[PDB]
């Protein structure tokens, strides 16, 4: 997730919500990476077990995906240091951040 | 501890949800029974954290096919769906035979949707496979003679 | 027609899906195609895999009463079990509270 | 203008005494015409079959 | 949830009424039998939400045509209706010929 | 259609289908009625809890 | 006191019949053998086998069911190859021009 | 802990017949738009209209 | 009407968000726009998202 | 609209419908003295303590 300072946080409580632009955030307020923007005109949201976002729209006939979810790893994930609304952020004891595909 | 009977008894829940339908579409033309579908959810330990719903799964089984005498029901024996437009366009399936003629002279089912198929172009008309479904319509307007071309 | 003459209006379509269990149901005893269910592949009554079409005839429900009555009672039986773990975990809470 | 089918035909296992009249018993092919797929299913054995 | 039994009962109920008033009306002149008509009402979730009645279907098949000897008194075969008046000048329709 | 004279048209009402449609929707009825006994007791567990 | 470990009763369910041709049911011993869309294997014993989009056998999940291939003209099971998702095409199926007769 | 928010569950309700033609039932998405004497606007799923 | 034709009075607007959540519920079975719902997006009833 | 002569009006009161109905307001009253008993051990803990 993206803090408004511009610096990356890592959450994982996973209750999403959409802001008044259409995007992801988490239920703090805060926008998580990478951006997924979904449409005004959605039906339903599908996301799928690899991360893969999509929406289905009235009249099209297929669904469409709005972005990709990936899951960032840490080789130490004790040292990561909470600033509270249940996010973490890196520190030279949590390794570094390696984002791979939920599944990979 | 707690969520491992919340989740079983949200299944159960769900299960006797999915019977209470099932009973009270008991006589309803073009239902298909529904069953419950469920699945455990190991998480690391050993202890089986508990049991989730994996989804509704249809039976899609053919009902009897009874005698009702009217012109415009239709039942679809094996394998089919009639095909369906709405207002906005969309298209939908449904195994359903109560077709009613509009006022517009249109076959549309109970619930408005407009039953499509192949139209008919041409003097004389015929089926013509090569284009998209249309909705299927009746007009009275009266039909023309035909001058004879062969005898 | 009145000069005893047959004029073609249109033939019914039928459609078929890859998955039928992928449709989702919108109510109205009616489904809606999905990605899940596959593109519906269209075609006419008594060809390649669609069978007749019955006229004057409806097709009735596949739900069997005498099954889904005895269903219920298994899953009320079920439910009932699963309570009593959820009160069984209630006294354990309140044994551990109490001390 | 089709390639003219070209087959070994045999009258294997065939008899000739003194029956009630001239009779053929069974006769079998192995070619068959274009088909599409009408029906699966999974047999006893665990063979998934397409008829 | 109550939803889905309530509305099965409610249905069944219209359909046992509709069946009622049928036998009631057996020897009547001019009168059309009925039958409830069912739609299921799946919302959102896969559950099943219940059932509704999606109306009343008329069965406009002609009855036994039975003499009854006086001249006033017209039956109307296959398709068409009588057209009547009010006081009050609407105009309605009726398949019962029996007239003075 | 032309019209009969001297003739009435009476109800297209067969008794014997009606009176097998009762016995069925009453079964319906019962079967509902049952659903909601089920649904009572589910209710009166967990309140009793 | 230890929890020494916990032990699955592999004991035979009751076989239920459903009526679905996709439906089937191990008597006595033996698993499925399913892959992941990752290409890990993996064995159940659940038989609610659906069609998918592409025409493969897949469980509840979307675990393909794997088996023996089909190949040659007529196609025959190649008890010598290795597992492999199974599939059911629609695609049309070409004719044979006779050979024996 | 902190109250990260209080979050509604807007999903579709049983539609139940009632049977007055002044009541509107709301499938799928979508709301009622009303004004009071203010001029306030405001939305409600609630279909029972006098 | 009693002269056998009828005349349209109004049509219902219905009002889709894009974040249904955000919504400020002021009681009533009633709801208020606000800067977490955003704007409302009005429409009639069975059409686009509707 | 018309009077008719000779006839009565009846309520139009369907006692199935209110049965049920009363179940279930029975079932909710019941839910919420439910709630009532759990407010009820709440404050009790706490006076205690």
């Amino acid at each position: 997730v993206m803090l408004p300072d511009g610096t990356s946080a890592y959450t994982r409580d996973g209750s999403f919500q959409v802001d008044q632009n259409g995007q992801l955030v988490t239920a703090g307020g805060f926008q998580v990476q990478p951006a997924i923007t979904i449409p005004a005109n959605a039906l339903s949201i599908t996301i799928g077990r690899d991360g893969v976002v999509s929406v289905t729209q009235q009249g099209q006939a297929a669904p469409v995906q709005v972005g990709q979810l990936n899951l960032t790893t840490f080789m130490n994930d004790t040292g990561l240091e909470s600033i509270g609304e249940n996010l973490y952020i890196e520190t030279q004891s949590s390794g570094a951040p390696n984002e791979s595909t939920p599944g990979l | 501890s707690f969520s491992q009977a919340v989740s079983g008894l949200n299944a159960a829940a769900t299960n006797l949800d999915v019977i209470g339908n099932n009973i009270a579409n008991s006589a309803t033309y073009g239902f298909k029974s529904g069953t419950a579908s469920f699945a455990d959810m190991f998480a690391g330990s050993k202890v089986g954290l508990g049991v989730k719903v994996a989804g509704i799964t249809q039976d899609f089984t053919d009902g009897t096919t009874t005698n009702t005498g009217r012109g415009l029901d239709v039942a679809i024996s094996q394998n089919g769906f009639f095909r369906l437009v709405d207002s906005n366009g969309s298209v939908f399936y449904s195994r359903n035979g109560q077709f009613k003629l509009d006022e517009n002279r249109n076959l549309v089912n109970m619930q408005g949707m407009q039953l499509t198929g192949y139209p008919a172009t041409g003097t004389p008309p015929t089926i013509q496979q090569g284009a998209n479904p249309a909705p299927i319509t009746i007009p009275n307007t009266l039909m023309a003679a035909k001058s004879t071309t062969t005898a | 027609y009145s000069n005893e003459q047959e004029q073609v209006l249109g033939q019914i379509v039928l459609a078929n899906f890859a998955n039928n269990e992928g449709l989702a149901s919108q109510g109205d005893n009616v489904w809606a195609a999905t990605q899940a269910s596959g593109v519906a592949l269209l075609g006419t009554a008594g060809s390649g895999n669609f069978g007749k079409l019955t006229n004057g005839a409806l097709e009735a429900s596949n739900v069997d009463l005498s099954k889904e009555l005895v269903n219920m009672i298994v899953a009320q039986r079920n439910y009932q079990s699963n309570a009593q773990t959820i009160k069984t975990q209630d006294q354990i809470l309140n044994t551990l509270v109490n001390l | 203008g089709a390639t003219a089918a070209t087959f070994s035909l045999s009258f294997l296992n065939s008899m000739q005494q003194n029956t009630g009249a001239n009779n053929i018993v069974a006769t079998n092919q192995n070619g068959y015409k274009p088909g599409d797929l009408v029906s699966y299913q999974i047999n006893n054995d665990g063979t998934v079959v397409g008829n």
